[PDB]
RNA sequence: UCAUGCUUCGCGUGGAGAAUGACGUAGCAUGCUAC
RNA sequence: GUAGCAUGCUACGUCAUUCUCCACGCGAAGCA
C-alpha cells in the first residue's frame, strides 16, 4: 500500500497523507445530480469506492488539495483515457493519471484525479438550497475553508437567519468570487468541448470549488468543432446561489477585478442592452434558449419569466440611479413640461410609450390626472435628499421641512374594565390576562418601518423549476373566470377612501370616480394597455389594537392605478371570491357553518392525515421581485380572448411600475422602493394567495426531487419522479398531461387552504416521512433559499390529531364541539383580543358604552363560540359581554327617560342579551 | 389584580402627557413611548412599577400644566 | 293603539256584531253589519299603521338626538375627565413611590427631570421651602420616590451654590428659596 | 451519472428533398421524439448530400438546416438537425448514436 | 291633491249618497247611486296613484339633476386645482440646468433620478446620530454627489434652530435628533 | 396621514314575489219578478 | 226560456298590513 501511494504522487512532487485508506475506499455523503433510466433527481448519495489522498503543504499543514483515486473497468478506462487526451488543453480542467496498478494478479485501472477540493459545487448548491439549521456541517466546513468567516462565527446563534443577523449576507457574498471564477471556467470547458467535438451533460458534482471539471464518464465524441455541450441543469441548479453569493458583484469594477475602483457609469445613460448582451455572453454563452434584454419582445408569459430572471441577475451590476421613470420635456401651449415617457425596470429592461405627444394643444381631464400622477414633475422640482436614517434610494424631498409622525396611546374604555374586574377577572394566575394594547410610536415611525423593506434582495430563481411550478400552479385557478371589464361594470365598494399623493390633497376617491365620466374611465383603461404610467404610493401608518409594538404601514396607492387595476382584476377576482370549495377561501364566512365546511374540504380523502401550518414572517417586504411579476402574470392567463400579449406586457409593465417597484412619499420626500409588494393594491390578497400557493409546489418539487429513487418501493410514484426530472430539465415545453397528473397527486396527497398568506395543509404522513411529498422542512428550505427569509418554529405548526383541526388560520382556534347531535367544528378568538377590544378603543366616543350597543353585540357575536370551550373563563367571557350589553341596555333607557320623557325599550333588543341570537350565528341554516 | 391596573394606568397616563402637548418635545415623547411601551409588554409588577414612577415624574414636571393640589383633593 | 277615533267606532262595531249573531236577525242586516266592521276595522288599521310610522320616525329622531348630544360632551370634556380618571387609578394603585412623589408634587417638590431607573443617574428636585427639606432631606440623603439619593449639589435660588451645613430653620429665612438639590440615586 | 438518452431515441422512416417536390418518395430516417404530444422530429438520417426540406403526414413540411461536416459512423451519409432545435435535442440525437 | 281632473265625479258621488241618506228615493236607485259612487271612487283612486307615481318620478329626477350638477361643479373645481399645480411646480424648475442636462442627452430622454442629483439647487440631509455627522456634513461646507454644498441653516426634530457649534459629540445626547441640514449649492 | 379585499351585525329607503282582509267588472250553482 | 235582484265559488282592477329576495344610504365589528 506504500508502495501505491509513491504512483499516486506519480512525479507531480507532492506529499500525501492517506486520508482514504490506500488501497480501500472512502465513503461519505455526498450531493449528486443523476439521471439514469432508472432514478432521477439531485439528491445526497453515497459516495463511494474512492481513496482520497489529502496533500501536505511545505510546512506540515494540510491543504484543501486531495488526489481521488478511483477503480474504473477497463472498458469505461479506454474511454475516459481518449476523452481526457481531446479536453487535456484547457486550463479549466483537472489532471488525470491514468495507470494500472497489480492487485492480487489482475492489473486493475486506476484513474487519478489531482488537486480536487474536498467539496464539489453540487455540495454547494445542495447546502444552501436544502438547508436544515441543525444539519449544517457540510455548509460550516466550506464557509471556514474558504475563509468566508471563523470557526467562531458560528458558536453565535442565529447566524443563518437573514433578518436576525444580516451580517451573514457579507459571510456568503465573501463566495462570489469563487463562483464567479467557477461560471468562467465552466464556459472555457464549453468551448473546448465544442471545438474538441465532445457531447455530454454537465452536472454540479462534476465541478469541484476551484472551477475544475474532471469526470468524463458519459461523453461521446463527435467530428471535431461540433460539440453540444448540455448545460441546462447546471445552470438551473445553480442560478440562486449566483445572487445569494453575489457572484457578480466583480462586474461593477474596473477592468472586472475587485481591487481596482467602482465603474463610473455616466449619469445620462440608461439603456444597458448592450452591457446585457456582454454578460449573458461571459457568463451563459451555452445556454440555447435566446435571451430578450428588454421583455418588451419576449414572446409570452414563459419568455417573459426566463427573460426577467436573467435581467434580475445583470441588473445588479449597475448604477442604482439608471433605474426608474425615464423623463423628456414636451411642450404643451407653448410651456415647456418634464413628463415620464418610459420606464427602465431592473427586470423588464427599457420600455417606451408608444403615445408620446410632442407639441401638444390642451391638457383634458385625463390628461392633467396622468401628468399630476407621475413623480416627473414631483422630483424635477423638489430639492435633493440625502436621507441616512435609511439604505434606501432617496430620490426628493418635496417640501423645505421633514414631517414628521407619531402614534397616540389610545383610549381607555373604564367602565368596562371595572365592570370587568368586578366579574372576577384579571385577578393574578388567571389563563385569561390582557395582552393586546394600543402601542405609541415617536417621530420615526414610518421611516423606520421602511427599513423593513430594506430586508428586499434581488433573488434570481430556477428558472426551469419556476417554469413548471407556474404551469402547475395554474391549474388551481381553472375554475375561475375572468377577463377585461368596462367602467359600467366596476363595483367599488367604499367610495369615501383617499386617493393617494397628490390626488388626497383634493378630496377622496369619490371625487374621482364622479367627476370623470364612464368614457374618460375607458380612455384611461385603453392608454395604460399600450403606455406605462409611474404612480406614487403614499406610505400610511395604521392605528390598530396588536400584542407587539411594531408601527405597521400600508400603502396608499394613487387613483389611477387602482381604477385601471379595477377594470381587470374586479373580474378575475370575483369568481375567486364567490366560488366554494376550492383551495383558496376567500370569499368564504365562518359563520353559519362555513368554518365547518371548510375543515372538511381541506380533509378531502387523504389517507394518513396530519395537519401542519405557516405564516411568512415578512410576506410584502421580503417578497422576491421575480414571485410577484409570476403571480402578476398567472393571474392575467385569464385575459386570453381580450388582450393581445402586447396590451398584456404594457399591464404588467404598469403593475410593475406602480406596485412594484414605485416612489413611495413617505413624510413629504420620495424614496425609491426595493421591490416587495405594496399592501394596498388591487390584488394584494390574491397575488398572497398566489405566492403562497406556488412556494406550497415549489417546496413538493423539491421534497419529491431530493428523494435517493432506489428507495422509493412504489413503482408509481418512482415513475413520477423521473419524469418531473425530465418536465422540468430535459423539456423547453410545457407537458400538459404530466401537469396534470402531477396537479392531481398534489391535490390527492397534500391538500392546501389558502387566504393571502395563512394557509393550512393536510397531507399524507405516511409520505411525507418517506420524503415524496413535502414536510414541514422542505418548506423552510424553500423559504431560505427562494425568499431570503428563515421561518422560525414560532411560525409553524403541527396536528397529528385532525380532530382537533388547525392549530391556527387567521387567528382563529378551531373547537370540536355539539349542537343538536352533530358535532361540527367551531371558530373562537384569542379571549385576551376580545378583552382588549372591549377595554381599549380608538375614538374618546367610543370609551362611552351607551351610543355603541352594536359595537360589543359584534364582540359578543365574535366571542360565543368560547362559551363551548373546556376552560371556565372562556366561557365567562361571553358571559361577561352579555351583562354588559344588558347593564349599557339599561343605562340607555334611564337616560333617555330621564332627559326625553319617552320610552323606547321595545322588545327586539331583549334578545342581544340571550345566547339563542349568537347560536343561531354558527348553525348551519343560512 | 394589580399587574393589569398599572397597564391601563400607562396607558392613561400616556394620553394624559400626549394631549398635554409633550409630543412637541421630540425627545422627551420618544422617552415617554420608550416607558410606556416597556410597561405595557412587562411581565414583572415590580419592573412596571420603576418605569411608572418615572413616567409619572415626567408628567409631573409640567407644574404649570396640571394642578395637583385639586386634582389630587 | 286604543284611543284613536277609529278603534273606538270600530270596538262599537264589533258590540253591534255580538249582537246581532245573538239576535238571530235577517240575513241582509248581518251582512250589512259584518261590511260596516270589515270597513271600520281597515280604517282603523290604516290609523293605527301611520301612527305607529309617525312614533317610529320620532323615536329615531329621540335616539339621533341623544347620541349627538352626549357625543358633545364626550369631546367637550376629554382634559378633565381623563386627568381626573388618571389621578383615580393613581390613589387605586396604592404604591409606595407613586403616593410619595404626588404628595411631594403635591408640597411643590416637583422633579425637574425623568427619574431616573440606572444604578446611579442624576436627578435635580425643587425644595420649595425648609419644611419640605427637613422632611425628605436629612445630611446628605435625601428621600424620593422611596429610595434614598446622595445629595450632590444644592443650587440657590440664584443659581449660587449652598452648603449643606447652610440650610437650617435658625438660617433659612437668610436663604433664597426654592433650592435646586441635585442627587445620584444610591 | 448524468445521461444523454438512457433510452434509444425512437425512429421511423421518412420522405424529404431539397424542394417541396421530391417529397414523394420515402428515403431518408428520422429520429422524433417518442410521446412529444403527436410525432415530433429531431434529426434526419440520410445517405444524401443535397436534403434542405422535409415533409411528414396534414401534411406538415419542416425546414431542414445544413449538415455540419459529418462522416456518421453507422460512408458521407449526412444528419440533418431541424432548423431551431436545442442543444439537449442535439445531444439525443447523437447520443442516441449516429 | 284633492282637486285631481277626475275628482267631479267623486264629488257628484258623495253629493249623491248625501242626498239619498237624507232622503232616501228607493232601494234599486240606491243601489245604482252605489255603483255610480265606487266607479267615480276606482276612477279617482286611478288618477291618485298616476299622479303619485309622476310625483315620485320628477322628483327622483330633479335629485338626479341636482347631484349631476354639483358633480360637474367639482370636477371643474378640481381641474383648476390640477392646473395650477402643475404650473406651480413648472416655475419652480431650474431651466437653465435642466436644459443642458436635456441637450447632452441622445435622444432628450434622462432618467428621473438624476434631475436632482444634478439640477436641485438645495439639499436636505437628515442625520440621525452623531457618527453619520461627523462622516457626512462635517464642517461648514461638505461634498455630496460630485457637488460642493455650503450648509445654510440646520434644524433639529423640533424643527428649531441649532448652531453648528451646539453639535459636538458632547453635546450630542443634549440634541433632539436626527438633525435636518440644509444647505444650498456653491 | 389612515390602503386593497372578504365576512357579519344594526338601522333606514326603493323595487319585485307569496299569504290574510276590503271595494267594482266578467264566468258558474240555486231562488224571486216581467213574459 | 230570456232579462234583473239575492246567496255561494272562479277570473281581471286598487288599498290594508305580514314575511322573503335584491338596490343603495348610514353606523359598527372581525379578518389577510
Ligand atoms: O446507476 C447508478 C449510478 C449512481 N448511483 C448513485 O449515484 C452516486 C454517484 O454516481 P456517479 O456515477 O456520479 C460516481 P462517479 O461518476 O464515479 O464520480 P463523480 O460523480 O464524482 O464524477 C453513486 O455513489 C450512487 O449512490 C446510483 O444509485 N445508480
Ligand atoms: O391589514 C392588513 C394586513 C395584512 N395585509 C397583507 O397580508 C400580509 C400578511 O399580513 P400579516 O397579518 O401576516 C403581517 P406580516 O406582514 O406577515 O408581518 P409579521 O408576520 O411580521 O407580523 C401582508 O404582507 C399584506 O400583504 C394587508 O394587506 N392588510
Ligand atoms: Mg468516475
Ligand atoms: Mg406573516
Ligand atoms: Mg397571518
Ligand atoms: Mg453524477
Ligand atoms: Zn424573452
Ligand atoms: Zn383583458
Amino acid at each position: 500500500a506504500q508502495s501505491f501511494l509513491n504512483r499516486v504522487c506519480g512525479v507531480s512532487a507532492a506529499r500525501l497523507t492517506p486520508c482514504g485508506t490506500g488501497t480501500s475506499t472512502d465513503v461519505v455523503y455526498r450531493a449528486f445530480d443523476i439521471y439514469n433510466d432508472k432514478v432521477a433527481g439531485f439528491a445526497k448519495f453515497l459516495k463511494t469506492n474512492c481513496c482520497r489522498f489529502q496533500e501536505k503543504d511545505e510546512d506540515d499543514n494540510l491543504i484543501d488539495s486531495y488526489f481521488v483515486v478511483k477503480r474504473h473497468t477497463f472498458s469505461n478506462y479506454q474511454h475516459e483515457e481518449t476523452i481526457y487526451n481531446l479536453l487535456k488543453d484547457c486550463p479549466a480542467v483537472a489532471k488525470h493519471d491514468f495507470f494500472k496498478f497489480r492487485i492480487d494478479g489482475d492489473m486493475v485501472p486506476h484513474i487519478s484525479r489531482q488537486r480536487l477540493t474536498k467539496y464539489t459545487m453540487a455540495d454547494l448548491v445542495y447546502a444552501l438550497r436544502h438547508f436544515d439549521e441543525g444539519n449544517c456541517d457540510t455548509l460550516k466546513e466550506i464557509l471556514v475553508t474558504y475563509n468566508c468567516c471563523d470557526d467562531d462565527y458560528f458558536n453565535k446563534k442565529d447566524w443563518y437567519d437573514f433578518v436576525e443577523n444580516p451580517d451573514i449576507l457579507r459571510v456568503y457574498a465573501n463566495l462570489g468570487e469563487r463562483v464567479r471564477q467557477a461560471l468562467l471556467k465552466t464556459v472555457q470547458f464549453c468551448d473546448a468541448m465544442r471545438n474538441a467535438g465532445i457531447v455530454g451533460v454537465l452536472t454540479l458534482d462534476n465541478q469541484d470549488l476551484n472551477g475544475n471539471w474532471y469526470d468524463f464518464g458519459d461523453f461521446i465524441q463527435t467530428t471535431p468543432g461540433s460539440g453540444v455541450p448540455v448545460v441546462d441543469s447546471y445552470y438551473s441548479l445553480l442560478m440562486p446561489i449566483l445572487t445569494l453569493t453575489r457572484a457578480l458583484t466583480a462586474e461593477s469594477h474596473v477592468d472586472t477585478d475587485l481591487t481596482k475602483p467602482y465603474i463610473k457609469w455616466d449619469l445620462l445613460k440608461y439603456d444597458f442592452t448592450e452591457e446585457r448582451l456582454k454578460l449573458f455572453d461571459r457568463y451563459f454563452k451555452y445556454w440555447d434558449q435566446t435571451y430578450h434584454p428588454n421583455c418588451v419582445n419576449c414572446l409570452d408569459d414563459r419568455c417573459i419569466l426566463h427573460c426577467a430572471n436573467f435581467n434580475v441577475l445583470f441588473s445588479t451590476v449597475f448604477p442604482p440611479t439608471s433605474f426608474g421613470p425615464l423623463v423628456r420635456k414636451i411642450f404643451v401651449d407653448g410651456v415647456p413640461f418634464v413628463v415620464s415617457t418610459g420606464y427602465h425596470f431592473r427586470e423588464l429592461g427599457v420600455v417606451h410609450n408608444q403615445d408620446v405627444n410632442l407639441h401638444s394643444s390642451r391638457l383634458s381631464f385625463k390628461e392633467l390626472l396622468v401628468y399630476a400622477a407621475d413623480p416627473a414633475m414631483h422630483a424635477a422640482s423638489g430639492n435633493l435628499l440625502l436621507d441616512k436614517r435609511t439604505t434606501c434610494f432617496s430620490v426628493a424631498a418635496l417640501t423645505n421641512n421633514v414631517a414628521f409622525q407619531t402614534v397616540k396611546p389610545g383610549n381607555f374604555n373604564k367602565d368596562f374594565y371595572d365592570f370587568a374586574v368586578s366579574k372576577g377577572f384579571f385577578k393574578e394566575g388567571s389563563s385569561v390576562e390582557l395582552k393586546h394594547f394600543f402601542f405609541a410610536q415617536d417621530g420615526n415611525a414610518a421611516i423606520s418601518d421602511y427599513d423593513y423593506y430594506r430586508y428586499n434582495l434581488p433573488t434570481m430563481c430556477d428558472i426551469r423549476q419556476l417554469l413548471f411550478v407556474v404551469e402547475v400552479v395554474d391549474k388551481y385557478f381553472d375554475c375561475y373566470d375572468g377577463g377585461c371589464i368596462n367602467a359600467n361594470q366596476v363595483i367599488v365598494n367604499n367610495l369615501d377612501k383617499s386617493a393617494g399623493f397628490p390626488f388626497n390633497k383634493w378630496g377622496k376617491a369619490r371625487l374621482y370616480y364622479d367627476s370623470m365620466s364612464y368614457e374618460d374611465q375607458d380612455a384611461l383603461f385603453a392608454y395604460t394597455k399600450r403606455n406605462v404610467i409611474p404612480t406614487i404610493t403614499q406610505m400610511n401608518l395604521k392605528y390598530a389594537i396588536s400584542a407587539k409594538n411594531r408601527a405597521r404601514t400600508v400603502a396608499g396607492v394613487s387613483i389611477c392605478s387602482t381604477m385601471t387595476n379595477r377594470q381587470f382584476h374586479q373580474k378575475l377576482l370575483k369568481s375567486i371570491a364567490a366560488t366554494r370549495g376550492a383551495t383558496v377561501v376567500i370569499g368564504t364566512s365562518k359563520f353559519y357553518g362555513g368554518w365547518h365546511n371548510m375543515l372538511k374540504t381541506v380533509y378531502s380523502d387523504v389517507e394518513n392525515p396530519h395537519l401542519m401550518g405557516w405564516d411568512y414572517p415578512k410576506c410584502d417586504r421580503a417578497m422576491p421581485n421575480m414571485l410577484r411579476i409570476m403571480a402578476s402574470l398567472v393571474l392575467a392567463r385569464k385575459h386570453t380572448t381580450c388582450c393581445s400579449l402586447s396590451h398584456r406586457f404594457y399591464r404588467l409593465a404598469n403593475e410593475c411600475a406602480q406596485v412594484l417597484s414605485e416612489m413611495v412619499m413617505c413624510g413629504g420626500s420620495l424614496y425609491v422602493k426595493p421591490g416587495g409588494t405594496s399592501s394596498g393594491d388591487a390584488t394584494t390578497a390574491y397575488a398572497n394567495s398566489v405566492f403562497n400557493i406556488c412556494q406550497a409546489v415549489t417546496a413538493n418539487v423539491n421534497a419529491l426531487l431530493s428523494t435517493d429513487g432506489n428507495k422509493i418501493a412504489d413503482k408509481y410514484v418512482r415513475n413520477l419522479q423521473h419524469r418531473l426530472y425530465e418536465c422540468l430539465y430535459r423539456n423547453r415545453d410545457v407537458d400538459t398531461d404530466f401537469v396534470n397528473e402531477f396537479y392531481a397527486y398534489l391535490r390527492k396527497h397534500f391538500s392546501m387552504m389558502i387566504l393571502s398568506d395563512d394557509a393550512v395543509v393536510c397531507f399524507n404522513s405516511t409520505y411525507a416521512s418517506q420524503g415524496l411529498v413535502a414536510s414541514i422542512k422542505n418548506f423552510k428550505s424553500v423559504l431560505y433559499y427562494q425568499n431570503n427569509v428563515f421561518m422560525s418554529e414560532a411560525k409553524c405548526w403541527t396536528e397529528t390529531d385532525l380532530t382537533k383541526g388547525p392549530h391556527e388560520f387567521c387567528s382563529q382556534h378551531t373547537m370540536l364541539v355539539k349542537q343538536g347531535d352533530d358535532y361540527v367544528y367551531l371558530p373562537y378568538p384569542d379571549p385576551s383580543r376580545i378583552l382588549g377590544a372591549g377595554c381599549f378603543v380608538d375614538d374618546i366616543v367610543k370609551t362611552d358604552g351607551t351610543l355603541m350597543i352594536e359595537r360589543f353585540v359584534s364582540l359578543a357575536i365574535d366571542a360565543y363560540p368560547l362559551t363551548k370551550h373546556p376552560n371556565q373563563e372562556y366561557a365567562d367571557v361571553f358571559h361577561l359581554y352579555l351583562q354588559y350589553i344588558r347593564k349599557l341596555h339599561d343605562e340607555l333607557t334611564g337616560h333617555m327617560l330621564d332627559m326625553y320623557s319617552v320610552m323606547l325599550t321595545n322588545d327586539n333588543t331583549s334578545r342581544y342579551w340571550e345566547p339563542e341570537f349568537y347560536e343561531a350565528m354558527y348553525t348551519p341554516h343560512t | 389584580s394589580k399587574m393589569s391596573d398599572v397597564k391601563c394606568t400607562s396607558v392613561v397616563l400616556l394620553s394624559v402627557l400626549q394631549q398635554l402637548r409633550v409630543e412637541s418635545s421630540s425627545k422627551l415623547w420618544a422617552q415617554c413611548v420608550q416607558l410606556h411601551n416597556d410597561i405595557l409588554l412587562a411581565k414583572d409588577t415590580t419592573e412596571a412599577f420603576e418605569k411608572m414612577v418615572s413616567l409619572l415624574s415626567v408628567l409631573l414636571s409640567m407644574q404649570g400644566a396640571v394642578d395637583i393640589n385639586k386634582l389630587c383633593e | 293603539f286604543s284611543s284613536l277615533p277609529s278603534y273606538a267606532a270600530f270596538a262599537t262595531a264589533q258590540e253591534a256584531y255580538e249582537q246581532a249573531v245573538a239576535n238571530g236577525d235577517s240575513e241582509v242586516v248581518l251582512k250589512k253589519l259584518k261590511k260596516s266592521l270589515n270597513v271600520a276595522k281597515s280604517e282603523f288599521d290604516r290609523d293605527a299603521a301611520m301612527q305607529r310610522k309617525l312614533e317610529k320616525m320620532a323615536d329615531q329622531a329621540m335616539t339621533q338626538m341623544y347620541k349627538q348630544a352626549r357625543s358633545e360632551d364626550k369631546r367637550a370634556k376629554v382634559t378633565s375627565a381623563m386627568q381626573t380618571m388618571l389621578f383615580t387609578m393613581l390613589r387605586k394603585l396604592d404604591n409606595d413611590a407613586l403616593n410619595n412623589i404626588i404628595n411631594n408634587a403635591r408640597d411643590g417638590c416637583v422633579p425637574l427631570n425623568i427619574i431616573p431607573l440606572t444604578t446611579a443617574a442624576k436627578l435635580m428636585v425643587v425644595i420649595p421651602d425648609y419644611n419640605t427639606y427637613k422632611n425628605t432631606c436629612d445630611g446628605t440623603t435625601f428621600t424620593y420616590a422611596s429610595a434614598l439619593w446622595e445629595i450632590q449639589q444644592v443650587v440657590d435660588a440664584d443659581s449660587k451654590i449652598v452648603q449643606l451645613s447652610e440650610i437650617s430653620m435658625d438660617n433659612s429665612p437668610n436663604l433664597a428659596w426654592p433650592l435646586i438639590v441635585t442627587a445620584l440615586r444610591a | 451519472n448524468n445521461e444523454l438518452s438512457p433510452v434509444a431515441l425512437r425512429q421511423m422512416s421518412c420522405a424529404a428533398g431539397t424542394t417541396q417536390t421530391a417529397c414523394t418518395d420515402d428515403n431518408a430516417l428520422a429520429y422524433y421524439n417518442t410521446t412529444k404530444g403527436g410525432r415530433f422530429v429531431l434529426a434526419l438520417l440520410s445517405d444524401l448530400q443535397d436534403l434542405k426540406w422535409a415533409r411528414f403526414p396534414g401534411t406538415i413540411y419542416t425546414e431542414l438546416e445544413p449538415p455540419c461536416r459529418f462522416v456518421t459512423d453507422t460512408k458521407v451519409k449526412y444528419l440533418y438537425f431541424i432548423k431551431g432545435l436545442n442543444n439537449l435535442n442535439r445531444g439525443m440525437v447523437l447520443g442516441s448514436l449516429a
